[PDB]
């Protein structure tokens, strides 16, 4: 359909004039908003108080990498490059090789923490369910000599909390 | 082959103009020396103009010496001009590069089969 | 079928056959091929040298109007023998119709500019010149847009390799930001993903 | 306005340039069926007898010169 | 093993070490070292953040940072023990009001001389300077030819390195000049007679080292660095006057760093041009610099555009 | 003798507790930095007022994907900017690059380009684990301008 706006015209007539002519000249006008509608400064102020309060998140919030265990830990990751093909970035890398017993796992694995872009696309490519974005923001070292992960800064960082994580699962996993 | 020529028409036209811009470029190489506060010695600015337009020597043909130009005759815009800072300018003559061996004996002591 | 598969529309497959059956009728000196995409758009396929001459019937008539140009771009394709392409897109808003226009070329055969005719076509002829290295011929200005003042190669064709031949880095030897040659900390892995079998057997090539 | 005018001028800078010319400053140097240089070389000479002396040189004339006498000639006509 | 070319991100098999390093010239040639592949362990002594404008020199993981003191014989037995070459530049200008100055070119570059001897370093180096000679002269000047003889005695092979006067950009040499704005001019002493030495560009005797870092087949064996053509003038001391048309320091201020009414005003005039027969420059070549043409860069003042010199 | 290590409880404490942070807009990430000084998390009133000009800044920061066009400008920024400066990078563009790393006009990681001393970790890092980047930050100046003078 339409509208039509500032299509409008003034009256004319002595009536109205003065109402505009008591206006520009005495002020009426922009004295109504900024003389009152900034304050309304009583208001209570909003500010989460940072390095104590902190504020909301979800279950599926994106973040630090981990890789989880069974109970009596098998590195629940089976190397086989998946969450290595779908990465949009090409962080990843992977290089299996068989372990003694003949259960195949990993050697290198290393996430580049520059390079991800967060997708949430290589928590939702592997089929064994290991390899899974934390929900926590601990970052921000002061050397990029550093933010490359290898394997064994990966477990620990995922051994940290896993009551963290095992929780949110279970939140999340009954919708996809 | 048929298509229609962009400026020349046969190597005339088309050699008396790159004759004719190179002396916008060898009538202002030093404005912008003393103009980017870059010291050079200002004969230096005079070889590299006569050192390129001698590199590309062997072209047979017109719309390929009328291509060239369009990119040739663009650039006295900026230089002539401050479009660029310095460093767009000095990339020209590579200070920092170290040489290549372009020798034989000299690559079979560093680096696999080029 | 119904329920995943998109619902089909006739009507507007009728008319923009017939509304484009006779723009070959009564430009014949140019226009050398037309069809009729399946989802209800056209392509006509042009000679070069009708560009500024088409568009002009197209930019004003009583039966066509096409006043609005939305989208100029490009494909460059090797083993076309003639590189590049040009694809016009224009709107006519009385109609509520897409119409696309199609003309090849190469480098070295120059195209003429379609300024005159919209003024619209003003930048995306100067960016075509950075990238492919169309030369537009009459163009009240030409020049360098998207592209840094050292990048002598053209991108967007298909010769270059992805990343650019000289990496950037500053060194305080001296004062500048200087360049040099590309050296990358990570390969670039080159994945393989076409797989056999030919799932699509309605656009199967020619038998040979 | 003189013919040791322009005689005077011309004859010293071809030999000023550090290039080719030794002293072939005779009015007649036919340039490259007769001493030789690249065409382009050729080019720059006509420069610094205009920036010197005042002139331009904007036509075909810079490609027939070819010879100390046509350039005194082509000037001695032009100025006088 | 050297692979690849020498761009950046780049092997080169050599590791190294920099003692030193922050001021004038080590930073110069750790620089040169960050770009043809190294390992670069450079360590340093007070400096938490003003090592920092060094970092962007080698790619990543290159160039290592440590902490040291120097008489402590094991901060110099901790880093060296993996490395190639080790080459040092320590040592400066006046006494310390800490430091007595006496063997900081005798203990220091011995106590250096330790155990990197022992641990198996090899084409070890150290700094001398064109005009020190154990003869009489000078206050600082001296205690500095004592290296070239008390040093030499360990690491039979050296190398040890004689070069003349430089000038550098940010070097303080040239520069105690045109910063002379001042009652006037005074020349050493009031005389225009034997000036100036050997004043060789910063870039060739950094373009050395890294000539000589694997050269092969100079250890033991010492060389001297050519200047330009040819000795020079007063006129340089005018020249300067020509042209300019006339580190953990504090948050306030420094109490004395002074221009040292002491060795400082009779260093600059000691001259003494010495024994060509040192191979000495173009041997470890190919490099040697003049003046006239790059002394306008690292001069600029108050009209910073006119020159027509 | 212990005046010196007494005083520095003053210097290093007030350039730790005032900063005064240019900004560079330029990507995606710039947002997620206004939302800083927007009321929820107040950044400003917490010690560090926002944008000033070039000049009067101490701690520059970097959002945003750095082409080539764009480094020639940078550096000459950076020098202007008084002594006790820092630079700290954040995003996931500015570490290496987010994606775009292996393009051919994007810088690969503006650590090249300047002496780089924080770092934060992904597009847009959270408005958050901005902060404690920089809670980082006035923890690193623990350091001591003392022992430079006064050691050696
Ligand atoms: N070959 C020549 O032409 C020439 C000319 C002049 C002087 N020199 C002498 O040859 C070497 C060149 O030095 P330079 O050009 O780089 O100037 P420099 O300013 O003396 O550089 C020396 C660096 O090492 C530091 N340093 C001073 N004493 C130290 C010590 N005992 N232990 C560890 N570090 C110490 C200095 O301060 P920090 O301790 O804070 O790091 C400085 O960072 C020096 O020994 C110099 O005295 C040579
Ligand atoms: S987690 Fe899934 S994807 Fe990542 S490695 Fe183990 S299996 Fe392959
Ligand atoms: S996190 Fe996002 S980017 Fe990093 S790997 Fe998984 S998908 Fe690729
Ligand atoms: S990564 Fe940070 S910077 Fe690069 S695009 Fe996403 S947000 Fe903008």
């Amino acid at each position: 359909t339409y509208k039509y706006v500032n299509l409008r015209e003034p009256s004319m007539d002595m009536k109205s004039v003065t109402d505009r002519a008591a206006q520009t000249l005495l002020w009426t006008e922009l004295i109504r908003g900024l003389g009152m509608t900034l304050s309304y400064l009583f208001r209570e102020p909003a500010t989460i108080n940072y390095p104590f309060e902190k504020g909301p998140l979800s279950p599926r919030f994106r973040g630090e990498h981990a890789l989880r265990r069974y109970p009596s830990g098998e590195e629940r990751c089976i190397a086989c490059k998946l969450c290595e093909a779908v990465c949009p970035a090409q962080a990843i890398t992977i290089e299996a090789e068989p372990r003694a017993d003949g259960s195949r796992r990993t050697t290198r694995y290393d996430i580049d923490m520059t390079k991800c872009i967060y997708c949430g696309f290589c928590q939702e490519a592997c089929p064994v369910d290991a390899i899974v974005e934390g929900p926590n923001f601990e970052f921000s070292t002061e050397t990029h000599e550093e933010l490359l992960y290898n394997k064994e800064k990966l477990l620990n960082n995922g051994d940290k909390w896993e009551a963290e994580i095992a929780a949110n699962i279970q939140a999340d996993y009954l919708y996809r | 082959t048929s298509v229609k020529p962009i400026f020349s028409r046969d190597m005339n036209e088309a050699k008396r103009r790159v004759r004719e811009l190179y002396r916008a470029w060898y009538r202002e190489v030093p404005n912008t020396v003393h103009l980017f506060q870059l010291d050079i010695s200002v004969k230096q600015g005079r070889d590299k103009v006569r050192e390129m337009f001698k590199k590309n020597a062997h072209i047979t043909d017109p719309r390929v010496v009328d291509l060239l130009v369009i990119k040739g005759k663009m650039e006295l815009e900026e230089t002539i001009k401050v479009w660029k800072q310095r460093t767009h300018v000095m990339r020209f003559f590579h200070e920092t590069e170290a040489p290549r061996p372009k020798d034989f004996l000299s690559k079979f002591y560093v680096g696999h089969d080029p | 079928t119904r329920p995943t598969v998109r619902p089909r529309n006739d009507v507007a497959h009728k008319q923009l056959s017939a509304f484009g059956e006779y723009v070959a009728e009564i430009l014949p000196k140019y226009v050398q091929q037309v069809q009729v995409s399946c989802f209800n758009e056209l392509e006509i396929c042009i000679h070069p040298d009708g560009v500024i001459p088409v568009l002009t019937f197209l930019r004003d008539h009583s039966n066509a109007q096409f006043k609005s140009l939305a989208d100029l771009t490009a494909v460059d394709i090797p083993t076309r023998q003639n590189r590049f392409e040009i694809v016009y897109n224009l709107l006519s808003l009385r109609f509520n119709s897409r119409i696309r226009v199609k003309t090849y070329t190469d480098e070295l055969t120059p195209i003429e500019s379609s300024v005159p005719v919209y003024k619209a076509a003003n930048w995306y002829e100067r960016e075509i010149w950075d990238m492919f290295g169309v030369f537009f011929a009459n163009h009240p200005d030409l020049r360098r847009i998207l592209t840094d003042y050292g990048f002598e190669g053209h991108p967007f064709r298909k010769d270059f390799p992805l990343s650019g031949y000289v990496e950037l880095r500053y060194d305080d030897e001296v004062k500048r930001v200087v360049a040099e040659p590309v050296e990358l900390a990570q390969e670039f892995r080159k994945f393989d993903l076409n797989s056999p079998w030919e799932a699509f057997p309605a656009y199967r090539q020619p038998p040979e | 306005l003189t013919l040791e005018g322009i005689k005077d001028r011309v004859l010293y800078v071809l030999k000023l340039y550090d290039k080719i010319d030794p002293e072939k400053l005779s009015v007649n140097s036919h340039f490259m069926k007769d001493l030789g240089l690249d065409s382009l070389d050729q080019v720059e000479i006509i420069m610094a007898m205009e920036d010197e002396f005042g002139f331009e040189i904007p036509d075909i004339d810079a490609e027939k010169l070819m010879c100390p006498q046509e350039i005194v000639d082509y000037i001695a006509d032009k100025k006088d | 093993i050297p692979h690849g070319k020498g761009g950046r991100s780049s092997v080169s098999g050599i590791v190294a070490t920099v003692f030193g390093a922050t001021g004038f010239l080590g930073r110069y040639v750790v620089n040169h070292l960050g770009r043809m592949g190294s390992q670069v362990i450079v360590p340093h002594r007070c400096e938490p953040y003003d090592t920092m404008h060094l970092r962007p020199m080698g790619d990543l993981g290159q160039i290592i940072f440590m902490d040291w003191n120097g008489r402590d014989k094991d901060s110099i037995r901790r880093a060296v023990e993996h490395s190639s070459v080790v080459i040092n530049l320590v040592g400066r200008e006046w006494e310390t009001q800490n430091f007595d100055f006496e063997d900081v070119f005798v203990k220091i570059p011995q106590a250096i001389a330790q155990v990197s001897k022992e641990a198996g370093v090899e084409k070890f180096i150290h700094i001398s300077h064109l005009n020190a000679d154990i003869k009489s002269s000078s206050k600082y000047l001296r205690s500095k030819a004592v290296g070239e003889k008390e040093v030499r005695e360990t690491f039979p092979e050296a190398t040890i390195i004689k070069p003349a006067e430089i000038f550098g950009r940010e070097d303080r040499f040239l520069n105690y000049f045109a910063n002379i704005r001042w009652f006037g001019g005074v020349p050493l002493i009031s005389l225009g007679k034997k000036t100036v030495k050997q004043p060789v560009y910063i870039v060739d005797v950094t373009k050395g080292i890294i000539n000589a870092i694997k050269d092969p087949d100079a250890r033991g064996k010492t060389f001297a660095f050519v200047g330009p053509s040819r000795y020079l003038l007063f006129d340089l001391v005018q020249y300067v006057f020509a042209v300019a048309h006339r580190i953990g320091r504090l948050f306030e201020i420094s109490p004395f760093e002074p221009w040292t009414t002491r060795d400082k005003v009779e260093r600059i005039h000691t001259t003494d041009k010495i024994l060509p027969h040192l191979p000495g420059l173009e041997d470890l070549g190919v490099e040697a610099t003049p003046l006239e043409l790059k002394a306008i860069e690292v001069l600029r003042r108050h009209r910073t555009y006119r020159w027509l010199s | 003798e212990y005046v010196v290590a007494k005083l520095d409880d003053l210097i290093n404490w007030a350039r730790r507790s005032s900063l005064w942070p240019m900004t560079f807009g330029l990507a995606c990430c710039a947002v997620e930095m206004m939302h800083m000084a927007a009321p929820r998390y107040d950044m400003d009133r917490f010690g560090v007022v926002f944008r000033a000009s070039p000049r009067q800044s101490d701690v520059m920061i970097v959002a945003g994907t750095l082409t080539n066009k764009m480094a020639p400008a940078l550096r000459k920024v950076y020098d202007q900017m008084p002594e006790p400066r820092y630079v700290v990078s954040m995003g996931s563009c500015a570490n290496g690059g987010g994606y775009y790393h292996y393009s051919y006009s994007v810088v690969r990681g503006c650590d090249r380009i300047v002496p780089v001393d924080i770092y934060v970790p992904g597009c847009p890092p959270t408005a958050e684990a901005l902060l404690y980047g920089i809670l980082q930050l006035q923890k690193k100046i623990k350091r001591e301008k003392r022992l430079r003078i006064w050691y050696r």
